[PDB]
RNA sequence: UACCUGGUUGAUCCUGCCAGUAGCAUAUGCUUGUCUCAAAGAUUAAGCCAUGCAUGUCUAAGUACGCACGGCCGGUACAGUGAAACUGCGAAUGGCUCAUUAAAUCAGUUAUGGUUCCUUUGGUCGCUACUUGGAUAACUGUGGUAAUUC
RNA sequence: GACGACCCAUUCGAACGUCUGCCCUAUCAACUUUCGAUGGUAGUCGCCGUGCCUACCAUGGUGACCACGGGUGACGGGGAAUCAGGGUUCGAUUCCGGAGAGGGAGCCUGAGAAACGGCUACCACAUCCAAGGAAGGCAGCAGGCGCGCAAAUUACCCACUCCCGACCCGGGGAGGUAGUGACGAAAAAUAACAAUACAGGACUCUUUCGAGGCCCUGUAAUUGGAAUGAGUCCACUUUAAAUCCUUUAACGAGGAUCCAUUGGAGGGCAAGUCUGGUCGCAGCAGCCGCGGUAAUUCCAGCUCCAAUAGCGUAUAUUAAAGUU
RNA sequence: CCCGCCCCUUGCCUCUCGGCGCCGGCCCGAAGCGUUUACUUUGAAAAAAU
C-alpha cells in the first residue's frame, strides 16, 4: 500500500501513564486517512491494542501527500479513562453528554434563586 | 477601579524571560504569593508544559501536581502557580530526576539536571541580621527563610549552604575580594567571575566590579551579586558554557561550525 | 475587549509621484512584457524590496569600518543576497550592493526559471503552468508564480508527480474524449 | 527619489498667492470571482432603556434524625449517597467608557529612619478537664396583604 | 495530616513625599489672608509625616525666567501618519496609570470600598396599584428608541488562556467559536498552445524584379486537441459540536459565455484638429477656459488612454512650503 | 602622538590599624581629596507589545 506511519519526538511520560509522539502519514493519491485506520497501525507498531490509543490534530499539507498529528498510547484502559479530556473519550464512545443548552441551565438557576428551604418544583416539576 | 489587590496577569505584560508566545490567549499564569518576587519567579505551571513538555494543557499540569509527584525543596507542593526561583531544587520522584534553577547566560532560566547526591543542599544569600527577644540572633535569606542561632561571623551579603531536611546552615562563604560570584540582575544577568572590587557611595547603591575567565569585566550593583564559590571553584554545579556571555560575532561562528541544524 | 490577535501588518509597495510620465510608463510596460506580470503593482513590489535593501546598505556604508554592528549586519546582508543569486561571491562587499538593478530580483522568480530552465514554451505559458499546479520544487507542489528560487534550490524544479505532463492520469479533457470513442462512437 | 507644473502681460523679468500633484483616515457613489488575516455606536446625546444573561462555591478532614434514595441489622461517636439550611470564603479582581481634570493626572528618579498589609513562604507556640452553657435555621403546623428574592 | 491563632519577617501591594518635565491666551499684571493665606509653639484627629483642624503668636508666600484668572471638539504615557537633515500633526481605542456608574451627598461590612450587579436621603426621570403601598439605574454582553454624514446577532460553548471557591469534580457574555463586514493589509483567476492564410525583419539566391527562407507580431477562418479552477458534490479531516481552508472520488469551458469596472481624451496630464445632435441655450470646467448654426472641452456612437478586483467625490491632516 | 626627568608630573600629607618585601631597622599600596560648575567619553540602572 501507499499509507505509512513514521513517529517523531517520542517521549515516555510516566507522570501520566502514557507515551506520546508525533505521527507522519505518507499517503499520496488518496484522501486523508480515517483516524480508526491510523490507530490500528500504531497498535501493530507498538504491539498493544487499538483501545489504549488516542490520536488528534492531523492537518494535511498543501499539494497532498503528508499529514502530521499528535498521538498518545496509554498503559491501562482506566488510566486513559482518568487522564483523558472527556470529549476525546466521547469520540469513540466511552462517555456521553447531557443537558441540552446553556440557556436552560442558566435560567433554571435564576428561577431557583428566588425561593428558600426547598427549590422543589423548579427542578422536580421543571 | 482598583480598590484592592489585583489577581490576573495579562500575557503581554508578563515577564519576558518566561518566553511566552503571543497568540494563545490574553492571560498569563500570574504566580501566586510566595517567597520569590513576581518578576524573578518561575511558576510551576510554566516549568512542566513549556519546558519539560510533560503536560500539554493547564488541566494536565493540575492533574500531574495533584498526585503529589513534584517536590520543591523536599516539601510536596500542590499549587501549580507556585513561585519557584533562583536556588530552588525541583525533584520528580516517579521519574528519578532532579533540577536546579540557575540563570542561563542570555538571562533566563534553563533546565539543569543535577546528580541526586547533590540535590540535598541549596545556597542562600543573607539579607538581614537582627537580635530577637531574650538576645537570640536571627537570619533572613533571599527566599524568606528564618534561621535562629547562626554563627556569629556570618554577615550580610554572605552565602550559606543549608540542608533541605533541617535548615541549620552548614558552610558559609564570605563576601570579599577574590571569591566567585554569579550576577542576578539587570544587564549582566547569569555571568560569573571573581568580585575583584567594591566601591561604596554612602547612602546610594554601592557598585561592584567582576572579571570573567576571559578578561571581560562588568560592573553591577551590590544588591545583585550572589556569591557561589570560595574562589575559582564554584560549589554548586554549573550549566554548559558557565556564564561566559560570548558576543554575537562568536555565537554565529559556533552555530556555523557545529552546523547544529539537526541531530 | 482584550483579544488574542496580531494586528501587525504592512504595505509592500509605493505608488509613483508623477502619475502620467512617459519615461516611466514606457519602461514599466517594457518590464511587464518581458517577464509577463499582471499589474504595475507587481513591479512596484520589486522596486520596494530593492529600494529598502539600498537603505540598509547605505546606512551601513556610512558607519565606520571595523564597527561591530556594521560588520555583523553586512556579513548578514551579503549572505542573504548571495543565497538567492542576486550577487556574486566574487564581490561580497557593501559598495557593490549599490550596483544592483531591479531586473535581478525579477530574474529569480519561479515563472522566469520555469521558462529559462526549459519546461515551458514562453514566459506566459510558464505562468499558466505554475498556477495550474503542474510544477514541484523539492518533494513539494507550488502554486505561486512570484516564488523566489534560492540558489541551491535551482536544479530541483520539475513536473509534479500527479500531473499529466509526466506520470499522471490524463486530465478531464483527454478522458472525456477517449470516452467519446466508447460512449459516443461505439454505441452513441 | 534632497523634484515641481498651470494662472496677472501686447510681450519680458519678479514678488505673490490660488490650482494641480503624492500619502493618510472618516463618510459616501458605482462595481465585485477566489483565498489568508481583521477594525467595527469614539466623534452628536457621560441621552433614555422592553426581555434574557453577565458571581458563585464541598473535601478523607465545620454542622446530616429530610424515608429523598439506601444494605443484610445493627447507629451500641455513627455506614453510605445526600436535597435544604446554619457556618466559612469570594463578591474590592475582571469588563465598559473618557464626562471631569493643565504642576493636577502621568513619566523617568528616588524615600518611608514617617505608615498599613487578607493570603502564601519561614520562624514563634509551658505563667467538668475522660470535656461546661442557652438558642436558633432547615423540618412540622397556623397565617396576612392586590402586590416584592415581603 | 486538615483547621484556627498572637507577634516577627517575607510576598502581592497600597499610601504619602523629593528632583526635572505641558497646549493656547496680556482684549488676564499683580495675586494670596481668621471665610488658613506662608511660618513658630502646644495639642485634636489620623494607619503614619503634615494648617490636616483648633488656641495663642509673628506678617508672611508667589510674579516679566509669565504668578493669578480664562479657553481646550484636553483623560497622561508606551505609541501612529508623513518624513533628505531639521520638523509638523495625531494618541476615545486591546499594554500601563487615573477617574466615573443619571447629578451631588452620607455610611454599613471587611485585610481591602467612600463600593453602586451594596444600603440610606435630596434633585431629575420612570414603572406597578385594589390609591393603602411597593419597586429602579445596560458608560458589562446581545437588543430597542433617539441623535446624526457616521458604527454588526436579543446565536454557540467552557474544549483552549486564566481567575474564583470548602475545591483533581462546580462557575465564568472574562475568554474562545461562528454570523454580519469593499475600515484596512498579504497572495492572486477572467486564456495557454499549434496548424493555415495574410503582415514584417535579419539571411540566401537572382544585375534587379522576383523566389527560397529562419525569427516575431498581430489578424481571419475555422478549427485542432490538450490544460485547469469558479461551481455542483460522496467520504475523510477539522472542532466542545459544527462551519472554513487544506486532502480526495463523480460531474463541470469554445468565447454570442463560466461576459471587469471606474473615471477621462484643449492645457497642467497619458489619450481623437472622427461622425451625428445643440446654438452664449442645455451644460461642462478643482485652475486657465469651452457653447452666439462649421464645438479637438456640452449630449451620444465609434476609437483611444490610466489604474485594475477596484476606481471617483466631500472633508481633517502631512510632504510640496526656503509660503513660519 | 602608557613612565619619569630641567622647577612639577596622579599633589601631598601622617599616620594608624590591619597584609605585601629584605636582612628589629628601613622601604610602597590604601584614609583625607585636590577651588566649583557646564562640556565630552565610559559604566550602572532603566516593562512588554510597536
Ligand atoms: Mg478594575
Ligand atoms: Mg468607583
Ligand atoms: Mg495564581
Ligand atoms: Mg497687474
Ligand atoms: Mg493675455
Ligand atoms: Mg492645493
Ligand atoms: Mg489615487
Ligand atoms: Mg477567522
Ligand atoms: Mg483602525
Ligand atoms: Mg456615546
Ligand atoms: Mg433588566
Ligand atoms: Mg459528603
Ligand atoms: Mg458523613
Ligand atoms: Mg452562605
Ligand atoms: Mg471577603
Ligand atoms: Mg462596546
Ligand atoms: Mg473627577
Ligand atoms: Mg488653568
Ligand atoms: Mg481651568
Ligand atoms: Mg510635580
Ligand atoms: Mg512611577
Ligand atoms: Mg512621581
Ligand atoms: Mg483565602
Ligand atoms: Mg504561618
Ligand atoms: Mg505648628
Ligand atoms: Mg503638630
Ligand atoms: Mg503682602
Ligand atoms: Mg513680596
Ligand atoms: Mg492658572
Ligand atoms: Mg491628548
Ligand atoms: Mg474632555
Ligand atoms: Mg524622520
Ligand atoms: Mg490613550
Ligand atoms: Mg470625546
Ligand atoms: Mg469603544
Ligand atoms: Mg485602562
Ligand atoms: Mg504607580
Ligand atoms: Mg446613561
Ligand atoms: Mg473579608
Ligand atoms: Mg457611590
Ligand atoms: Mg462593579
Ligand atoms: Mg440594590
Ligand atoms: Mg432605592
Ligand atoms: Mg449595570
Ligand atoms: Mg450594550
Ligand atoms: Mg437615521
Ligand atoms: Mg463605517
Ligand atoms: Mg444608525
Ligand atoms: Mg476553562
Ligand atoms: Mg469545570
Ligand atoms: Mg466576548
Ligand atoms: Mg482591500
Ligand atoms: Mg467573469
Ligand atoms: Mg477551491
Ligand atoms: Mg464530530
Ligand atoms: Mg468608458
Ligand atoms: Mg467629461
Ligand atoms: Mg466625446
Ligand atoms: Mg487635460
Ligand atoms: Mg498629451
Ligand atoms: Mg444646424
Ligand atoms: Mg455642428
Ligand atoms: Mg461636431
Ligand atoms: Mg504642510
Amino acid at each position: 500500500d501507499t499509507v505509512t506511519i513514521r513517529t517523531r519526538k517520542f517521549m515516555t511520560n510516566r507522570l501520566l501513564q502514557r507515551k506520546q509522539m508525533v505521527i507522519d502519514v505518507l499517503h499520496p493519491g488518496k484522501a486523508t486517512v480515517p483516524k480508526t485506520e491510523i490507530q490500528e497501525k500504531l497498535a501493530k507498531m507498538y504491539k498493544t491494542t487499538p483501545d489504549v490509543i488516542f490520536v488528534f490534530g492531523f492537518r494535511t499539507h498543501f499539494g497532498g501527500g503528508k499529514t502530521t498529528g499528535f498521538g498518545m498510547i496509554y498503559d491501562s484502559l482506566d488510566y486513559a479513562k482518568k487522564n483523558e479530556p472527556k470529549h476525546r473519550l466521547a469520540r469513540h464512545g466511552l462517555y456521553e453528554k447531557k443537558k441540552t443548552s446553556r440557556k436552560q441551565r442558566k435560567e433554571r438557576k435564576n428561577r431557583m434563586k428566588k425561593v428558600r428551604g426547598t427549590a422543589k418544583a423548579n427542578v422536580g416539576a421543571g | 477601579m482598583a480598590r484592592g489587590p489585583k489577581k490576573h496577569l495579562k500575557r503581554v505584560a508578563a515577564p519576558k524571560h518566561w518566553m511566552l508566545d503571543k497568540l494563545t490567549s490574553v492571560f498569563a499564569p500570574r504566580p501566586s504569593t510566595g517567597p520569590h518576587k513576581l518578576r524573578e519567579c518561575l511558576p510551576l505551571i510554566i516549568f512542566l508544559r513549556n519546558k519539560l513538555k510533560y503536560a500539554l494543557t493547564g488541566d494536565e499540569v493540575k492533574k500531574i501536581c495533584m498526585q503529589r509527584f513534584i517536590k520543591i525543596d523536599g516539601k510536596v507542593r500542590a499549587d501549580i502557580t507556585y513561585p519557584a526561583g533562583f536556588m530552588d531544587v525541583i525533584s520528580i520522584d516517579k521519574t528519578g530526576e532532579n533540577f536546579r534553577l540557575i540563570y542561563d547566560t542570555k538571562g533566563r532560566f534553563a533546565v539543569h539536571r543535577i546528580t541526586p547526591e547533590e540535590a540535598k543542599y541549596k545556597l542562600c544569600k543573607v539579607r538581614k541580621i537582627f537580635v530577637g527577644t531574650k538576645g537570640i540572633p536571627h537570619l533572613v535569606t533571599h527566599d524568606a527563610r528564618t534561621i535562629r542561632y547562626p554563627d556569629p561571623l556570618i554577615k550580610m551579603n554572605d552565602t550559606i549552604q543549608i540542608d533541605l531536611e533541617t535548615g541549620k546552615i552548614t558552610d558559609f562563604i564570605k563576601f570579599d575580594t577574590g571569591n566567585l560570584c554569579m550576577v542576578t540582575g539587570g544587564a549582566n544577568l547569569g555571568r560569573i567571575g571573581v568580585i575583584t572590587n567594591r566601591e561604596r557611595h554612602p547612602g546610594s547603591f554601592d557598585v561592584v566590579h567582576v572579571k570573567d575567565a576571559n578578561g571581560n569585566s562588568f560592573a553591577t550593583r551590590l544588591s545583585n551579586i550572589f556569591v557561589i564559590g570560595k574562589g575559582n571553584k564554584p560549589w554548586i554545579s554549573l550549566p554548559r558554557g558557565k556564564g561566559i556571555r560570548l558576543t554575537i560575532a562568536e555565537e554565529r561562528d559556533k552555530r556555523l561550525a557545529a552546523k547544529q541544524s539537526s541531530g | 475587549m482584550p483579544v488574542a490577535r496580531s494586528w501587525v501588518c504592512r504595505k509592500t509597495y509605493v505608488t509613483p509621484r508623477r502619475p502620467f510620465e512617459k519615461s516611466r510608463l514606457d519602461q514599466e510596460l517594457k518590464l511587464i512584457g518581458e517577464y509577463g506580470l499582471r499589474n504595475k503593482r507587481e513591479v512596484w513590489r520589486v522596486k520596494f524590496t530593492l529600494a529598502k535593501i539600498r537603505k540598509a546598505a547605505r546606512e551601513l556604508l556610512t558607519l565606520d569600518e571595523k564597527d561591530p554592528r556594521r560588520l555583523f549586519e553586512g556579513n548578514a546582508l551579503l549572505r542573504r543576497l548571495v543565497r538567492i543569486g542576486v550577487l556574486d561571491e566574487g564581490k561580497m562587499k557593501l559598495d557593490y550592493i549599490l550596483g544592483l538593478k531591479i531586473e535581478d530580483f525579477l530574474e529569480r522568480r519561479l515563472q522566469t526559471q520555469v521558462f529559462k530552465l526549459g519546461l515551458a514554451k514562453s514566459i506566459h505559458h510558464a505562468r499558466v503552468l505554475i498556477r495550474q499546479r503542474h510544477i514541484r520544487v523539492r518533494k513539494q507542489v507550488v502554486n505561486i508564480p512570484s516564488f523566489i528560487v534560492r540558489l541551491d534550490s535551482q536544479k530541483h524544479i520539475d513536473f509534479s508527480l500527479r500531473s499529466p505532463y509526466g506520470g499522471g492520469r490524463p486530465g478531464r479533457v483527454k478522458r472525456k474524449n477517449a470516452k467519446k470513442g466508447q460512449g459516443g462512437a461505439g454505441a452513441g
